This record gives C-alpha cells, sequence and structure tokens, in this order.
C-alpha cells in the first residue's frame, strides 16, 4: 500500500492570493506505461470529490485555467493563481499506480479576508416546546470572521455551559464567513425558574462582546 | 451528460447487509470501470474497488475484500456493492465514480451509511421568533429548531422553496443518539411577520414532513 501524506493540513489564504498543496508519495509512483498517475480532487462541503487535475498536469475539461499541477515522481504540487472564494473545500492528492489505491488526507482551503463581527440574535423556547415540556435558548450568530470567536451562555447573569450544543457552517463561498448556532437546552423545570438569558460572543474582530438578551 | 444516479441514505443494524447502486445515464455503461469509493466521516478517503461492466472484470481493495461484493446489471445500467457484517466503522458515505483504464471520470453524489442498532425517530420542528433579539424593523433573523431526530438525514428548506437566499442552515449535533439542527432565514421586516415564512423539514427514515409558521 502506497503512503500519500498532504501538507499542509491546513492552508489560510487571502483573495487574489496564490496557494500551493503538496502531496508527496511512500515511494514512486511512476507507473512502468511511463505515466504517473496522480490525481487532484476538490470536494465542496456538502459535495462529492470532483476532479481538477489528472495525470499531474493535466486539467480537466470546464476547469478553470488558475489551477496547475505539477511535481517529480515522488513530490507533487496543485497551485492556484489567485485563490477565488468559491475554492473552499477539502483538496486530494490520489495514486492510481500502485495498489490499492491510495488518497492523500487532504488540506483545508478556508479564505482570509477582513474580519466581521457577528449579527448576534436570540431566540427564547418557542410556545410548543414548553406546552410539550422542554425549553430551548437559541442563539444565532451569523456572518463572522475569523473563526475563533467564543460564546458563553449566562442565565440571570451568571455563566451556564452544560446544556450547550454549538454548531458551525462551512466559510461561506460567496462571501468568507461563517455563522454558528448555539442552543441552551435546559427543561421548562429549570427555565420557569429564571428572568434574564445572556447569549454573549467573545470573538477577535473588535475585541468587545456583542450581547443579545430576552427575560421572561 | 454522464449522470451517475447513486441514491439512497438507509439505516442498517449491525449484522445486516446492504446493496446500493448507481445508474449510468448519457452514456454506455459497458465502456467503463466503476470504482468505489469510502468517504469515512466527510473527511477520509479510501479505495475500495472496481468493476468493469462488459465482462465482469474486478478487482478489490485486500482490506474491503471480506465485506464488499462488486457486480452490475448490465441491461439497465446499474452496479452494486454489498457491504455486509455491518459494525460502526462501516457507517460512512460511498461514492460511485467512472473511470477510464487511466483516470476517474464523473463521480456521483454519494450514499450515507449509518450502521445502527437504534429506531428511526422523526424531528420535532419548533419555530422561532424574536420578541428579544435584533429588532424586526430593518432586517429580521428567524429561526426553525429541528430536535430530536434520526437517523442523520434531514433537510430543512424554507418558502416552499421560495426563500432561499439568507438562510444559514447549520450542521447537526447529537445529544443522546440524536440529532439537532437549527437554520435561520434573515429577512426583511416587509416579510415577517407580514407574510408568511414556512419552514419545510424533511426526514426520509420516518416519512415526516411538517410545514411550519409562528406568531
Ligand atoms: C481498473 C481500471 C483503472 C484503474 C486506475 N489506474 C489506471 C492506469 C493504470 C493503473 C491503474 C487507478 C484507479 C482509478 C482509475 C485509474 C484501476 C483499476
Amino acid at each position: 500500500d502506497v503512503l500519500m501524506t498532504q501538507t499542509p493540513l491546513s492552508l489560510p489564504v487571502s483573495l487574489g492570493d496564490q496557494a500551493s498543496i503538496s502531496c508527496r508519495s511512500s515511494q514512486t509512483i511512476v507507473h512502468s506505461n511511463g505515466n504517473t498517475y496522480l490525481e487532484w480532487y476538490l470536494q465542496k462541503p456538502g459535495q462529492s470529490p470532483k476532479l481538477l487535475i489528472y495525470k499531474v498536469t493535466n486539467r480537466f475539461s470546464g476547469v478553470p485555467d488558475r489551477f496547475s499541477g505539477s511535481g517529480s515522481g515522488t513530490d507533487f504540487t496543485l497551485k492556484i493563481s489567485r485563490v477565488e472564494a468559491e475554492d473552499l473545500g477539502v483538496y486530494y492528492c490520489f495514486q492510481g499506480t500502485h495498489a490499492p489505491y491510495t488518497f492523500g488526507g487532504g488540506t483545508k482551503l478556508e479564505i482570509k479576508r477582513a474580519d466581521a463581527a457577528p449579527t448576534v440574535s436570540i431566540f427564547p423556547p418557542s410556545s410548543e416546546q414548553l406546552t410539550s415540556g422542554g425549553a430551548s435558548v437559541v442563539c444565532f450568530l451569523n456572518n463572522f470572521y475569523p473563526k475563533d470567536i467564543n460564546v458563553k451562555w449566562k442565565i440571570d447573569g451568571s455563566e451556564r455551559q452544560n446544556g450547550v450544543l454549538n454548531s458551525w457552517t462551512d466559510q461561506d463561498s460567496k462571501d468568507s464567513t461563517y455563522s454558528m448556532s448555539s442552543t441552551l437546552t435546559l427543561t421548562k423545570d429549570e427555565y420557569e425558574r429564571h428572568n434574564s438569558y445572556t447569549c454573549e460572543a467573545t470573538h477577535k474582530t473588535s475585541t468587545s462582546p456583542i450581547v443579545k438578551s430576552f427575560n421572561r | 451528460e454522464v449522470q451517475l444516479q447513486q441514491s439512497g441514505p438507509e439505516l442498517v443494524k449491525p449484522g445486516a447487509s446492504v446493496k446500493m447502486s448507481c445508474k449510468a445515464s448519457g452514456y454506455t455503461f459497458t465502456d467503463y470501470y466503476i470504482h468505489w469509493n469510502k468517504q469515512s466521516h466527510g473527511k477520509s478517503l479510501e479505495w475500495i474497488g472496481y468493476i468493469y461492466p462488459n465482462n465482469g472484470g474486478n478487482g478489490y481493495n485486500h482490506k474491503f475484500k471480506g465485506k464488499a461484493t462488486l457486480t452490475v446489471d448490465k441491461s439497465s445500467s446499474t452496479a452494486y456493492m454489498d457491504v455486509r457484517t455491518l459494525t460502526s466503522e462501516d457507517s460512512a458515505v460511498y461514492y460511485c465514480g467512472r473511470s477510464t483504464w487511466d483516470d476517474f471520470d464523473y463521480w456521483g453524489q454519494g450514499t450515507t451509511l449509518t450502521v445502527s442498532s437504534a429506531k428511526t425517530t422523526p424531528p420535532s420542528v419548533y419555530p422561532l421568533a424574536p420578541g428579544s433579539a435584533a429588532q424586526t424593523n430593518s432586517m429580521v433573523t428567524l429561526g426553525c429548531l429541528v430536535k430530536g431526530y434520526f437517523p442523520e438525514p434531514v433537510t430543512l428548506t424554507w418558502n416552499s422553496g421560495s426563500l432561499s437566499s439568507g438562510v444559514h442552515t447549520f450542521p447537526a449535533v447529537l445529544q443522546s443518539d440524536l440529532y439537532t439542527l437549527s437554520s435561520s432565514v434573515t429577512v426583511t421586516s416587509s416579510p415577517r411577520p407580514s407574510e408568511t415564512v414556512t419552514c419545510n423539514v424533511a426526514h426520509p427514515a420516518s416519512s415526516t414532513k411538517v410545514d411550519k409558521k409562528i406568531v
């Protein structure tokens, strides 16, 4: 089995910039037919890997010219000239020379840009959830950047953590931001027993929170 | 166009077997090899093996040999993978791909295989209105909370599909083996509450559709 190593695991870049994803083989993948079967796949999130480069150098039909691959028997490089937004996804190198056919680990192309403070939204438990017996306080921190951005849930001033499940949407390809969802789930029982709910947002854009709250 | 219709997410208890297929339309199903690849948790990629639809020539990765069985239906243009002895490690996304002697071509959409000893439990869709967040007078953010549904697949949609912009559907997290999703559509003040915003949720494994709204 031939090992494929893809460096870097994660490559952050800004727009119009250049990117270089390396992939190396544990051993030559130059086939005896005199050909090297190394492929480059770009998998966008919520999608399947699509083909960009076949046989090191060649580009697939309809793939933009900005992507160019090259390499020498053991070291390959996928190259991108002026990263665009739609270039987000995981990049994969593949070897169909020695069997079994191996895939390189993959590489993350998130896109660097201007910091954006999240549009924060808080939602109390909807009516049916109470009638039914549970309570879920939701908070949507949309369109932000960079990714590291903390959210602390505070009940009547006191910080709270257990019962909270956060979810991150992938970096939008049209604007290059993220959206998160924090849901403070707590039994109606422990909910009616309180007044204010604070969804606080710490982040690295402007070093100062954005606090949303409601009181029942 | 090489339209590979690989399809159907489905869950199966351990020990059981499953048979997934790929429909090849647009071309001569007999001229290209069909390959099988395993995308393990949207991350790792592994090769299973191939099948060539004119003679039945096939081959496998020694690691998938004990559980994989590849076959073709030449008359209906379909290739099938039979996964058996299903332990948790089998739950993953399986792609079907077309390959010329030299290279891969068109991959299929993808198949999700949840290997689970658990039951199918529909989603509880609770609608979300503000009254406490970034005011409703310029551009407001509404939400839909889909919680406590199994298995993993549910698609959240908005306004019969008549609101595709401004929607942020976050992935799902699993609480005690249930999945909780939440999406949000940031709409103009003019729309909600003046107009109807209807949240359309669907969950195959339970035949569950529920179209909601709020106050
Ligand atoms: C059957 C047909 C083609 C192959 C591939 N390869 C073609 C060149 C020679 C070595 C094997 C590698 C896997 C993807 C398709 C290309 C494998 C098996």
